[PDB]
DNA sequence: CTTGACAAAAGTGTTAAATTGTGCTATACTGGGAGCCGTCACGGATGC
DNA sequence: GCATCCGTGAGTAGAGGAAGCACAATTTAACACTTTTGTCAAG
């Protein structure tokens, strides 16, 4: 529609970047070790990021394009398309402020 | 065919050995046949005693003796099992107990030790492996002069490489001579008060100097106990830590006196005692004993350096680049190094464990963990940038791969950081690196080659041979010496005129310190051994060398190693005389022990009865696949009931004619332009030499597969693949495998394999099609291994390993592998690379019929033609000389011998050719036939361009032009002859690794990255082609913008359009618009990250989102 | 975090520094929940503060992060975008592309000054959408997935394939390119002439602006797909509309070598 | 003023051809303290974003060219 | 050399016009199925076949040679271009 | 305890939560000094940060000491046997329970992911996520089949009457994505469960009569 | 290259980038190197 | 098109067994360890 | 005027490449049973 004519760079507040992410992450793991599925609250969670294949949840309840728009009431995931998992981000809440090296050095 | 030989200079030595810089280093090193009693201290016998004995600081564990054991699998078991050719290594340990006096002896094991084969080579993991032996600065004690500051000098001092730092003594402007270690400058005083040394002391010594001995007599100090002086250069080396004398005296005394910590090396050792004139008892700078340190090299060093500033005749500056100054570390050294690394690993784990844990009942084999030793060896044989894949495309190509010297690796100069004066040419090089041999671009001089008659002594420096000449007669006796040694003396050339011994000539040329002189037959005290000792073994193979510029001659002994074996190889017609012997040592052909009779001849075997009684059965490589890809076999050359002397030869290995090294063929060559298929290096051969099978070669291709274990279930190998056709099946045997003889071509199965479907509900519109014809999915897909295109030819070999198998150690997983061999035989094609020993090269652009060719008068046809117009501004006159030796042997039926700087002339040529006129037209007048009509015609011509004297009779003005090596040629089209005498001989052209069949690749769609989405890159993964930043330029300075945005967008990452793109063309209709690229996505993305706020804006500075919605929190 | 072929798994550099991090972060949460001193809390918040560092640029300050067991330094988002292997220089101004191609070259002295020689097993890959349109059109494949399946096996190709590839490429030009592309003449535009054999037969006389010659040269070759990129090098880009120099304005397609001397 | 072609190049007003050339942290956190806006004018802008270039057959002298023939000109300016 | 490349140069002030009239022209010859020519049939091209002689498959090609004619109109702001195409339709179906 | 996993920062700061532990349980009545008791919750926090951070993929803390305990004694049998052992001297060893299957399973899950930047060869423009394939996005010739399929179904169903295609596409689900239900459909139509099937049958024998005379739909299956 | 009057929209700075560049390289891959190159770059 | 069926495929508690998470150990023990120069050379910008 | 710090160095191709133990919480698998859903035979 809309054509693109110009871009813009500038400083990201705090508040701008919690109204990016789609969860915080608040545990180091990346996966199980035995059936190689993303653990809840980790690095690749699929409440966070979105499902790893098209509409399809992580506790299997939803396994089609009909629930466009919906969110599992079980495992939290939304059915929607699997390539929103390259878009989706995420953030990490600090206990102490810290600065940007870029302003520093 | 007989064979003439030229040259005047004889040779009172042979070639040594060609691999024993390999072979000699490795059995040093090892001493495995040495009894221990008898092993001297040196190798990793020498490691050893270095590391031992352990002591706890009242528990002590020492070392008695080694010994190896027999490998546990043959060489070519480990080939085909990808093992590691390796021997049992045993140590004879002893734990002592100071506190009661008990003793236990036990044998632990300690690992394995790769073995070295005989021609000078590893197997690594099933592979061959080739270590590179390194040049470096030799260590020592050094004096350059200051660059910013004239007349001021550095004296530095060289440890063994990651044994120690670096010294520095300089004099300060101030007047202070100051000391630099890591980085940190203090005054020398403060160290030289540690060593016990008073005002008295230091002023009696260097106090004939003047102003110098000043700058060290500050009394600050002076009176300042050695135990205070020690503790006060603690805190300088490392301020902050708190000072312990305790402390203190261990970093001082592990900083320069630690033998297990600083190592001067036997080398640096022997330099600093013939330079600063005194004699060490160790290899550190001091030596600690009774509880103080004492001096050993400090103040020699510094008695130099003020003499050296104050003007004495007798001290000089050191050049760096002197050969006298450079060592070669060898492979024996290079691996001794890392098994030092790893056995101190060794001793710092059993400390540890002997203080903790059942420390009054301990035994050897328990303090003692093998693993940390294992790893270093391994790493090193492996991962090690000296460790390199062994280059077999003929048996030359791993003999030059044997002797290259590289200033690179581990402990060495970096690619980019190395400048001009590190690359160059130095004067000591004169018999002992070779001039011309080194890889063109980033490496150039810091690859290079020995030698050919030069070998490396026991501490690492080049000597050459020189033959003694004393009071003007030259006698036999022949001494090596090294660079610094070599400076003290006149040396004649090789090619001085002799009447027997006696020096013949009045002015002799000569070296003096590398510059030519002219002198008097009583000045001279050595010679020149032969000309062949300054080039390498590559270049001594090219003939007239000294008519050929060094550019062109670099490209000439490089290319040699590129040449592949031919069904039909022969040996060139003009040799130089090396070829027998590099056949010989590259152990590539079999020769008989000693003499006896031939038993048993067969093209597997072959069977000699000796004259002691013994029957000797010498089993044949057969169709062996190289590390390139080449065929290596041996073909028999001895027939049953045949007598055999001491080393005959019993069969011919590859590339090679009768023992002679055969790297090419022998063709008919004109000299001449051809209708513009000559252009700018391209080369016309005939059809003749396809029909008669030259330039013919055998290759073999290897193809791998596995069946593992999965989730879903086992990968199986089977001929029961789904939904495939008979036709499909029909070379497939019940196993799942091809059979042995079958032809392949692109998309033949080889392996049929099977694998269970990943869990998938199937797409509706797949749903109702397997309704509508009753079928039910099946729970496998096809897996199977099929030909890639542009490959195939003859199944000739499987291989079949299972788990459990002895020997094999197979993936956890992995239940089976199977690997396929694949031959096929390639004729010469257009697009194939040819060329000569003297740097010509070019790919075959026309193959032209028979009766096309221009032909002599006799109809006998050339075979190839060369462009005149390669020749004047290379300045390569090597090759038009070698076509007219060629053409005297072509009729009188012989081979020649011309060795470099020493051998064949114009004049003996020239009385050659005459003898083969004789032949070549005295055959013709017999047969009764004179004078062609057309030969009249350009005899004409040929007196007006001076080539023939006018008056003469037709056959006196043939002859004229025999002698220039050219005769009157005949055009096969017209049958008309060319107006002017051409050039035409016989000429050794070789077939280049690099050939057309192996490099035409091309893609629509395939394989895309994961991050970027863009297509990978690679013939080998059906890559695209990168399209790059100079190429994006060009487009742009044409103005093709819609050109420039399909590369892009709609053929890189634009994802729905390249799905678009491709649906569009099938239909028959025009590409529609593209979008924003994926990788502009990620950019956005990645800046996010970096908690920047990137937005893309309209006409009105409204957002706009590029991501369709799928990103934004609703 | 992907899985190869063989099973075994692969990870990004940035994983391993976001999980120290977090772990740093939550181990800082449980020691001021403590009342740890003020000693070990002050060590925890410099520990924090060079996580960070890390994660954004690694190495700027102090000693790099390495993996353990290894020196090699971890790869942030800084060395993402920067240098020459960056995000910028590698994958935004240069791109690997499809329909492309790359062969040796020979000489071919018979052709014409806009013409080129193009193997037959290239040019069935290069134009491979546009031969399954044009084999259905006539009856040697009932639909495009079935003539898909006829290329891939060679044995099963029929002689009228090559008849249908002739008709496809009529008209239309191919760029060719030789590295290094110092000016705008190392690309070319070329009509295509389908011959046997493995090599590229390129013209005499526009050698000199491509800098080649015959002793191993390879070229690479590109497809344009619409009708806006063919007529922009049937137009701007052939070889027979760009005669003189854009540097000086001098020929440089021009007679040389053996040209010269026969003349 | 005079300054050489590195100071000149880096010193530009679009911040996408200057931090895809050389010293992109400089670049980079100068442009978003100021918040930046760069307008797409060079060519190197538009080959990042994948957009048409300015130059050539894109470039607004001749990009809106129409052509059409007289019998569907005859109708249109006849209908009208 | 394209045929008669020296004459299409000059009919346009910028060379870069010429490329954007040959190529929108051939856009519109494949939309409506070569229907809409202004060549007549003495003029168009063909292609060699082993079949016989055929029209000829590229676009491009012929909308060269319609240039050459003088019977095309080119300019800018002619006609709005929804209704170009509107009456183009309706005149070939 | 370094080169584990951790750093030696790292290490520090998880003993010192073991010694806060110390001190809460720390008894003076016992006359024992600090050091004698704290040494056990000190070495007991390192030993348990390592199990549960040292690792890209958590492995529990239990099947952690099997995988330590498995390396120790195929370390003991390699210096006794002079080689490396097979997978059933280790079983053998380890205990009952063991057998070479489980071996060979315990080894296979110890295995570290490699890094995609890990580079190959002398000079760094070569890594190892170059070779890695993407295969979860579909190809451009995967996605035109897909269409190409829905094109001539669409074709073959327009044979059939309003209601027997209709049918058809709830049953199947091609329309939401998802089947229905005999019932489903029969409550959309107002019908039973029973005419469904019938009516969902007779649709298929057309179907299949017609593409026999055709073959326009095999080469997709 | 055409011995004609400019047309408007041609990229004339890159032209100029190539034209400079490109005799400078091939002059080093074939005196260019003392107070050649080294000259240019300072100016 | 509508009833009666009829077994089958799928859904739903219940529970024992693998599997995983966590706390604890009382002689006395109290500041690391690897590096280690053909250290790359030149220009620009900043701070004294 | 000078010491200190920091970013820069051509393109494409290849081809190898070291703790236990006890016990509580939690997850999973096995097993029945109830309910839903097609087929078959009428009709
Ligand atoms: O490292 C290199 C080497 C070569 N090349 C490219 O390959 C070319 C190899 O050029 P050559 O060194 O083969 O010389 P030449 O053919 O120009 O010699 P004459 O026939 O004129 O005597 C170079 O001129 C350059 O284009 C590189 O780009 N980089
Ligand atoms: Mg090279
Ligand atoms: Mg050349
Ligand atoms: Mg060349
Ligand atoms: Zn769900």
């Amino acid at each position: 529609k809309k054509e693109v004519r110009k871009v813009r760079i500038a400083l990201a507040s705090p508040e701008k970047i919690r109204s990016w992410s789609y969860g915080e992450v608040e545990k180091p793991e990346t996966i199980n070790y035995r059936t190689l599925k993303p653990e809840r609250d980790g690095l690749f969670d699929e409440r966070i990021f979105g499902p790893i294949k098209d509409y399809e949840c992580a506790c299997g309840k939803y396994k089609r394009q009909r629930f466009e728009g919906k969110v599992c009431e079980r495992c939290g995931v939304e059915v929607t398309k699997s390539i929103v998992r390259r878009y989706r981000m995420g953030h990490i809440e600090l206990a102490t402020p810290a600065a940007h090296i870029w302003f520093v050095k | 065919m007989e064979i003439k030989r030229f040259g005047r200079i004889r040779e009172v030595i042979p070639l040594p050995p060609l691999t024993e810089i390999q072979v000699e280093s490795y059995r040093r090193a090892l001493q495995a046949d040495v009894p221990p009693e008898k092993r001297e201290n040196v190798g990793i016998q020498a490691a050893f005693r270095e590391t031992f004995p352990i002591e706890e600081e009242g528990l002590v564990l020492d070392f008695l003796e080694y010994r190896l054991g027999e490998p546990p699998f043959p060489q070519d078991e480990c080939r085909e099992k990808d093992l590691t050719y390796q021997a049992p290594l045993y140590a004879r340990l002893q734990l002592i107990h100071k506190d009661t006096g008990l003793i236990k002896e036990d044998e632990v094991f300690l690992g394995h030790i790769p073995l070295m084969t005989e021609d000078g080579s590893f197997i690594i993991n099933g592979a061959d492996r080739v270590i590179v032996s390194q040049i470096h600065r030799s260590p020592g004690v050094y004096f350059t002069p200051d660059p910013a500051r004239p007349g001021r000098y550095i004296a530095s001092i060289i440890p063994l490489p990651k044994r120690g730092p670096w010294i520095d003594l300089e004099v300060e402007p101030n007047g202070v001579v100051s000391m630099k270690v890591n980085k940190r400058k203090f005054p020398l005083v403060l160290l030289l008060r540690v060593l016990g040394y008073d005002q008295e002391t230091l002023a009696r010594e260097l106090g004939a100097y003047g102003e110098l001995v000043q700058g060290l007599m500050d009394e600050s100090v002076f009176a300042m106990r050695p135990e205070e002086a020690l503790i006060r250069l603690f805190t300088l080396l490392r301020p902050g830590d708190p000072p312990k004398r305790d402390k203190a005296v261990a970093y001082v005394y592990g900083l320069i006196a630690d033998p297990r910590r600083y190592d001067l090396g036997e080398a640096g050792r022997y330099k600093a005692e013939e330079k600063l004139g005194i004699r060490l008892s160790g290899r550190t700078l001091a030596r600690f004993e009774d509880g103080e340190f004492k001096d050993e090299v400090f103040l020699p060093t510094l008695r130099y350096l003020f003499a050296l500033t104050a003007g004495v005749p007798g001290h000089e500056v050191d050049d760096i680049d002197h050969l006298g100054n450079r060592r070669i570390r060898t492979v024996g050294e290079l691996m001794t190094d890392q098994f030092r690394v790893g056995l101190a690993r060794l001793a710092r784990g059993v400390r540890e464990r002997m203080l903790m844990g059942s420390e009054d009942s301990l035994t050897p084999a328990k303090l003692v963990n093998s693993r940390p030793l294992e790893a270093a060896i391994r790493e090193f044989f492996s991962r090690s940038q000296l460790s390199q894949f062994k280059d077999e495309t003929n048996p030359l190509s791993s003999l030059r791969h044997k002797r290259r010297i590289s200033a690179l690796g581990p402990g060495g100069l970096t690619r980019e950081r190395a400048g001009f004066d590190v690359r160059d040419v130095h004067r000591t090089h004169y018999g002992r690196i070779c001039p011309v041999e080194t890889p063109e671009g980033a490496n150039i001089g810091l690859i290079t080659s020995l030698a050919a008659y030069a070998r490396v002594d026991e501490l690492g420096f080049i000597r050459t041979p020189y033959r003694r000449v004393v009071g003007g007669v030259v006698t036999d006796e022949v001494v090596y010496m090294t660079a610094t040694e070599e400076d003290r003396y006149t040396i004649a050339q090789a090619n001085t005129p002799l009447e027997g011994n006696r020096i013949a000539a009045e002015r002799v040329v000569a070296r003096r310190k590398g510059e030519p002189v002219i002198v008097s037959p009583e000045e001279v005290e050595f010679m020149d051994v032969s000309p062949k000792q300054v080039f390498s073994v590559n270049t001594n193979l090219i003939p007239f060398l000294e008519h050929d510029d060094a550019n062109r001659a670099l490209m000439g002994s490089n290319m040699q190693t590129q040449a592949v074996p031919l069904i039909r190889a022969q040996a060139p017609v003009v040799m130089t005389g090396l070829e027998e012997r590099v056949v010989r040592d590259s152990l590539a052909a079999l020769y008989a022990e000693e003499d006896g009779e031939v038993a048993k001849v067969d093209g597997n075997r072959i069977v000699v009865r000796y004259e002691d009684g013994r029957l000797v059965e010498y089993p044949l490589r057969r169709f062996y696949r190289s590390n390139q890809g080449t065929a290596l076999d041996q073909r028999p050359r001895v027939v049953v009931g045949q007598r055999v002397r001491k080393g005959d030869l019993l069969a011919d290995g590859p590339a090679s004619e009768n023992g002679f090294l055969a790297l090419g063929q022998n063709v008919l060559v004109a000299i001449m332009p051809f209708d513009g298929y000559n252009f700018e290096d391209a080369i016309v051969i005939s059809e003749e030499l396809l029909k008669r099978d030259f330039y013919t070669s055998i290759h073999i291709e290897r193809y791998e597969i596995e069946a593992r274990d999965t989730k879903l279930g086992p990968e199986r190998i089977t001929r029961d693949i789904p939904h495939l056709s008979e036709a499909a099946l029909r070379d497939l045997d019940e196993e799942g495998v091809v059979r042995i003889g079958a032809e392949v071509k692109p998309g033949d199965i080889l392996v049929g394999r099977t694998s269970f479907k990943g869990e998938s509900e199937p797409t509706p519109e797949e749903r109702l099609l397997r309704s509508i014809f009753g079928e039910k999915a099946r729970d496998v897909k096809d897996t199977s291994l099929r030909v890639p295109p542009g490959e195939g030819g003859i199944v000739v070999r499987t291989v079949r390993l299972r788990r459990g198998d002895p020997g094999v150690e197979l993936k956890p997983g992995v239940r089976e592998v199977v690997r396929v061999y694949v031959a096929q035989k390639r004729k010469l094609q257009v697009g194939d690379k040819l060329a000569n020993r003297h740097g010509n090269k070019g790919v075959v652009a026309k193959i032209l019929p028979v009766e096309d060719m221009p032909h002599l008068p006799d109809g006998t046809p050339v075979d190839v033609i060369l462009n005149p117009l390669g020749v004047p501004s290379r300045m390569n006159l090597g090759q038009i000389l070698e076509t007219h030796l060629g053409l005297a042997g072509y009729f009188l039926g012989q081979r020649y011998i011309s060795p470099i700087f020493d051998g064949a002339k114009e004049p003996e040529i020239k009385e050659l050719l005459a003898q083969a006129f004789e032949v070549y037209f005295g055959k013709r007048k017999g047969e009764g036939f004179g004078v062609d009509k057309r030969e009249v015609e350009v005899l004409r011509r040929a007196e007006k361009l001076g080539l023939v004297t006018p008056g003469k009779t037709p056959e006196e003005q043939l002859k004229e032009l025999f002698l220039q090596g050219k005769v009157v040629l005949y055009d096969g089209r017209t049958g008309e002859p060319i107006e002017g005498p051409i050039v035409v001989g016989q000429m050794f052209i070789m077939k280049l690794y690099h050939m057309v069949e192996d490099k035409m690749h091309a893609r629509s769609t395939g394989p895309y990255s994961l991050i970027t989405q863009q297509p990978l890159g690679g013939k080998a993964q059906f890559g695209g082609q990168r399209f790059g930043e100079m190429e994006v330029w060009a487009l742009e300075a044409y103005g093709a913008a819609h050109t420039l945005q399909e590369m892009l967008t709609l053929k890189s990452d634009d994802i729905e359009g390249r799905n678009a793109a491709y649906e569009a063309i099938i239909k028959g209709e025009d590409v529609p618009e593209p979008s924003v690229p994926e990788s502009f996505r990620v950019l956005v993305k990645e800046l996010q990250a970096l908690a920047l706020d990137v937005q893309t804006l309209d006409e009105k500075d409204n957002p706009v989102d590029i991501f369709e919605g799928l990103a934004s929190k609703r | 975090m992907v899985q190869v072929d063989g099973g075994r798994f692969a990870t990004s550099d940035l994983n391993d520094l976001y999980r120290r991090l977090i772990n740093r972060n939550n181990r800082l949460k449980k020691l001021l929940a403590q009342g740890a001193p003020e000693i070990i809390i002050r060590n925890e918040k410099r520990m924090l503060q060079e996580a960070v560092d890390a994660l954004l640029d690694n190495g700027r300050r102090g000693a790099p992060v390495t993996n353990p067991g290894s020196d090699r330094p971890l790869r942030s988002l800084t060395d993402i975008l920067s240098g020459k292997q960056g995000r910028f220089r590698q994958n935004l101004l240069g791109k690997r592309v499809d329909y492309s191609g790359r062969s040796v070259i020979v000489v071919g002295p018979q052709l014409k000054l806009h013409q080129c020689g193009l193997p037959k097993r290239m040019a069935l890959e290069l134009f491979k959408p546009f031969l399954l349109k044009k084999m259905e059109e006539k009856g040697i494949a009932p639909n495009v997935k079935a003539a898909r399946r006829m290329l891939e096996r060679q044995r099963d190709i029929k002689d009228e394939v090559w008849d249908a590839l002739e008709e496809v490429i009529h008209g239309k030009v191919v760029l060719l390119n030789r590295a290094p592309t110092l000016h705008r003449l190392g690309i070319q535009a070329f009509q295509p002439v389908l011959v046997e054999g493995q090599s590229i037969q390129l013209h005499p006389l526009v050698c000199e602006a491509f800098n080649a010659d015959f002793d191993g040269d390879q070229m690479a070759v590109h497809v344009p797909l619409s009708s806006f990129a063919q007529a922009e090098a049937r137009i701007q880009m052939l070889s027979a509309h760009n005669l003189l120099s854009p540097a000086s304005g001098e020929p440089l397609a021009k007679p040389s070598r053996d040209i010269i001397l026969g003349l | 003023l005079l300054m050489g072609v590195t100071k000149s190049a880096l010193s530009t007003k679009s911040w996408l051809s200057a931090a895809s050339f050389q010293n992109t942290t400089h670049v980079l956190t100068e442009a978003a303290i100021a918040g930046k806006k760069d307008e797409l004018i060079g060519l190197k802008e538009n080959v990042i974003l994948g957009r048409l270039i300015p130059a050539g057959t894109g470039s607004d002298f001749v990009r809106f060219t129409q052509v059409v023939d007289q019998k569907t000109l005859k109708a249109i300016e006849e209908a009208r | 050399a394209e045929p008669g490349i020296d004459k299409l140069f000059g009919m346009v002030d910028s060379k870069y016009r010429l490329t954007v009239v040959v190529a929108k022209r051939a856009q519109q010859l494949l939309r409506h199925g070569f229907k809409n020519t202004v060549l007549e049939p003495e003029e168009r091209p063909k292609m060699q076949t082993l079949e016989g002689l055929f029209d000829d498959p590229n676009a491009v090609t012929w909308a060269m040679k319609e240039l050459l004619t003088g019977r095309l109109v080119f300019g800018e702001n002619l006609v709005p271009e929804d209704r170009l195409q509107k009456e183009m339709e309706r005149l070939y179906p | 305890y370094t080169g584990r996993g951790l750093s030696f920062l790292d290490l520090i700061q998880e003993g010192n939560q073991g010694l806060i532990r110390a001190v809460e349980k720390f008894e003076y009545k016992r006359r024992f000094k600090f050091s004698t008791y704290a040494t056990w919750w000190i070495r007991q926090a390192i030993n348990r940060a390592i199990a549960d951070q040292a690792r890209t993929i958590r492995i529990p803390v239990h099947m952690v000491e099997t995988i330590n305990k498995l390396s120790r004694t195929a370390r003991q049998l390699q210096q006794e046997l002079g080689r490396e052992p097979t997978y059933e001297e280790i079983a053998e060893a380890m205990g009952p329970g063991w057998d070479a299957k489980r071996v060979e399973e315990t080894l296979k899950i110890a295995q570290e992911p490699v890094s995609l930047e890990t580079p190959i060869g002398d000079e760094k423009d070569s890594f190892y996520g170059d070779f890695i394939p993407d295969e979860h996005l579909p190809s451009p010739v995967d996605a035109a089949t897909q269409s190409l399929l829905s094109e001539e179904l669409e074709k073959a169903l327009s044979k059939l009457s309003e209601r027997e295609a209709m049918v058809l596409k709830l049953r199947k689900g091609l329309i939401d994505g998802r089947e229905h239900t005999l019932e489903e459909v029969g409550a959309f139509f107002g019908v039973t469960r029973e005419r469904i099937r019938q009516i969902e049958n007779k649709a298929l024998r057309k179907l299949k009569y017609h593409e026999s005379r055709t073959r326009k739909l095999r080469d997709f299956l | 290259s055409m011995a004609r009057p400019v047309s408007i929209g041609e990229a004339v700075g890159i032209v100029a980038a190539q034209s400079i560049g490109e005799p400078g390289t091939q002059l080093t891959m074939r005196a260019d190197i003392t107070q050649g190159l080294p000259r240019v770059i300072e100016l």
